[PDB]
């Protein structure tokens, strides 16, 4: 499912920002 | 409301134009727990000495700032938010720097990220999403009104109040712009493809971002994601969108014209510009005079024992705060 691939991703916690 | 704006916009620029500078000091506080951090700065839970009162803290390293070239940034960030004032937008209460760091004082929400809650619960039910929405919507409204662009819209700097609604933080990205701008900044989850593309956007972007929002919301996970940032940018240019078995045919149609890829059909960004998202049938049933002024009962209300309470915060690892003996950058940020 495509819950079973978001929770399987590296980008589940809190996200920051982008800064270059 | 063409009534209302237009009186605050005023109140605004009167702020903007002589902005508040030096209204407190380090040593009126005493600094307790860190709430939260981000790319830029750290949050910290602070106790006001005279008064008794909790604060949050935000607390920049101007270095870092210089570094990272925020400089224009964080400017921004403190002039926008010491000049506005609306209910669902965090309260800035005191700025000063020393040395080297810049501080910025904010009313403490002890709710917590609506982050947190979200991932917790999996997703919110549309009646518990679209109550959210709508205080991003009036908010919107208030912000591109006065010129500004938010451009960091994100569960992440979304917090809940003790009466269960949202307080807007993070002002890092904000913008007072008539026109076009071009900084590549946001999240990447809710960028707009004309940010990704490079092309000179405006407030349009924020309608995209609301759209990113309230489908995470609804879903529990956001329209384009990916492991790393350059597949989401590649998957937000496709505008390819699919939606849960479970969201509502009036859901899908909101989204559908939020998550607009073209911008001379994205709401928001048309004749009728805000009415267009608020006349929708998503929100037929949203008293909007209601919600602005707080008379709704929330459907979710943080637990909170007592003030001082950070239950509904992760922790994060302490770190000293260190001023130097030195002054730092002090032509840089002179107007702070
Ligand atoms: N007024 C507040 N009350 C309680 N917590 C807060 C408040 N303001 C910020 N926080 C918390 O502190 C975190 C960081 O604040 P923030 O202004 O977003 O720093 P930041 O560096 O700009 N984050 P980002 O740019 O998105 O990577 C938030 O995500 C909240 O968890
Ligand atoms: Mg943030
Ligand atoms: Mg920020």
């Amino acid at each position: 499912t495509t819950y079973a691939d978001f929770i399987a991703s590296g980008r589940t916690g809190r996200r920051n920002a982008i800064h270059d | 409301v063409k009534e209302f704006l237009a009186k605050a916009k005023e109140d605004f620029l009167k702020k903007w134009e002589t902005p508040s500078q030096n209204t407190a000091q380090l040593d009126q506080f005493d600094r307790i727990k860190t709430l939260g951090t981000g790319s830029f700065g750290r949050v910290m839970l602070v106790k006001h000495k005279e008064s008794g009162n909790h604060y949050a803290m935000k607390i920049l390293d101007k270095q870092k700032v210089v570094k990272l070239k925020q400089i224009e940034h964080t400017l921004n960030e403190k002039r926008i938010l010491q000049a506005v004032n609306f209910p669902f937008l965090v309260k800035l209460e005191f700025s000063f720097k020393d040395n080297s760091n810049l501080y910025m004082v904010m009313e403490y929400v002890a709710g917590g990220e609506m982050f947190s809650h979200l991932r917790r619960i999996g997703r919110f039910s549309e009646p518990h999403a679209r109550f959210y929405a709508a205080q991003i919507v009036l908010t919107f409204e208030y912000l591109h009104s006065l010129d500004l662009i938010y451009r960091d819209l994100k569960p992440e700097n979304l917090l809940i109040d003790q009466q269960g609604y949202i307080q807007v933080t993070d002002f890092g990205f904000a913008k007072r712009v008539k026109g076009r701008t071009w900084t590549l900044c946001g999240t990447p989850e809710y960028l707009a493809p004309e940010i990704i593309l490079s092309k000179g956007y405006n407030k349009a972007v924020d309608w995209w971002a609301l759209g990113v929002l309230i489908y995470e919301m609804a879903a529990g996970y956001p329209p384009f994601f990916a492991d790393q940032p350059i597949q989401i940018y590649e998957k937000i240019v496709s505008g390819k969108v699919r939606f849960p078995s479970h969201f509502s045919s009036d859901l899908k149609d909101l989204l559908r014209n939020l998550l607009q890829v073209d911008l001379t059909k994205r709401f928001g960004n048309l004749k009728n510009g805000v009415n267009d998202i608020k006349n929708h049938k998503w929100f037929a049933t949203t008293d909007w005079i209601a919600i602005y002024q707080r008379k709704v009962e929330a459907p979710f209300i943080p637990k909170f024992k007592g003030p001082g309470d950070t239950s509904n915060f992760d922790d994060y690892e302490e770190e000293e705060i260190r001023v130097s003996i030195n002054e730092k950058c002090g032509k840089e940020f002179t107007e702070f």
